[PDB]
């Protein structure tokens, strides 16, 4: 509680469920649940804690996707817990590590300051969210919320996690999805045409928004609507083809749309953005979703080169974080890619 | 429910043109 110790019967977030007694102090409100901070008692270390109603027919979606997962570059969950409300009103808590920072409080400290996040980082932060994006699609997981504010960012160690589980699902081919899904500003145009059989690929969609944000200072693509949103992406890539349509939604055949030319994808970004990271860009942000890199391929895109040389090294004087230290299950979609992102002097 | 969204689409996209 407050000041108070609250000691719960709690599962470790890993491993077979053995509960436990764990103890917390400090909670404080942060903000369609109830997310708290708290002090593990044990450790003294913080703590998030979101707090959701769970009926009991059912096992919570969030809950069995973040067990499966044990990732440098994803939140952990350290422990789930049940508590009580209503009659018979039973919540579900997660306990999740705490980090202070998010790529979208950094970036808005560079917008505000009229200044723009130097290239080291956008390459540390997009690489670390690639490899999340690998790890988790490896396992047909599909985050559908990928945007700044869903990335805590350590400062003092450029370590990036991926955060946030409440979207994600595992996807199915066959089975149908919901559209209306994902933060507006970074949702795959399918999606916007209404399609229900999308996959994976709409979270390198919404991580090429992600990396144009970074090196424009603002979102790439702000629409008013859903509607409004793939005017916006139409104004920047022009009309999708009809060919194109069809690979996103099949069902726009009777309709044909107006002709806008795409804008000349150098003079979107600032006169010196380097020219790998427009690539890349263009890369991550195709209308055809099966057009688009897979994370993997990204991790391997040469505007992250600068980060396999082995003299690279933090803007505070620190080594980088932890970036080769690749699993099987990571490298599943293409093992021998291995060659280029494992450099020697990792090895 | 297509023919609604892509009627919407086309006139936002003449607005532009
Ligand atoms: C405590 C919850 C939080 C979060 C929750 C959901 C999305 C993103 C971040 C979160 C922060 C710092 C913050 C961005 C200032 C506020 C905040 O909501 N750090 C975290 N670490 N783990 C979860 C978090």
């Amino acid at each position: 509680g407050g000041s108070k110790v609250t000691t719960v019967v709690a599962t470790p977030g890993q491993g077979p469920d053995r509960p436990q007694e764990v103890s917390y102090t400090d909670t404080k409100v942060i903000g369609f649940g109830v997310v708290y901070q708290a002090k593990l008692c044990d450790s003294g270390e913080l703590v998030a804690i979101k707090k959701v109603l769970q009926d009991k027919r059912f096992k919570n979606r969030e809950l069995q996707i973040m067990r499966k997962l044990d990732h440098c570059n994803i939140v952990r969950l350290r422990y789930f817990f049940y508590s009580s409300g209503k009659k018979d009103e039973v919540y579900l808590n997660l306990v999740l590590d705490y980090v202070p920072e998010t790529v979208y409080r950094v970036a808005r400290h560079y917008s505000r300051a009229k200044q723009t996040l130097p290239v080291i980082y956008v390459k540390l932060y997009m690489y670390q969210l690639f490899r999340s994006l690998a790890y988790i699609h490896s396992f047909g997981i599909c985050h559908r919320d990928i945007k700044p504010q869903n990335l805590l960012l350590d400062p003092d160690t450029a370590v990036l996690k991926l955060c946030d589980f409440g979207s994600a699902k595992q996807l199915v081919r066959g089975e149908p999805n919901v559209s209306y899904i994902c933060s507006r500003y970074y949702r795959a145009p399918e999606l916007i045409f209404g399609a229900t059989d999308y996959t994976s690929s709409i979270d390198v969609w919404s991580a090429g928004c992600v990396l144009a944000e970074l090196l424009l200072g603002q979102p790439i693509f702000p629409g008013d609507s859903g509607v409004d949103q793939l005017v916006e992406i139409i104004k920047v890539l022009g009309t999708p083809t009809r060919e194109q349509i069809r690979e996103m939604n099949p069902n726009y055949t009777e309709f044909k749309f107006p002709q806008i030319k795409a804008h000349p994808w150098t003079k979107v970004f600032r006169p010196r953005t380097p020219p790998e990271a427009i690539a890349l860009c263009s890369r991550l942000l195709e209308y055809t979703p099966t057009a688009r890199l897979t994370p993997l391929e990204a991790c391997a895109h040469s505007f992250f080169d600068e980060l396999r040389d082995p003299n690279v090294k933090l803007p505070n004087g620190r080594d980088t974080p932890a970036l080769f230290n690749f699993t099987t299950q990571e490298l599943s979609s293409n093992p021998p890619l291995a060659t280029i992102l494992i450099p020697p002097h990792a090895r | 429910e297509p023919q609604k969204f892509a009627e919407e689409l086309i006139h936002r996209l003449e607005a532009v043109q």
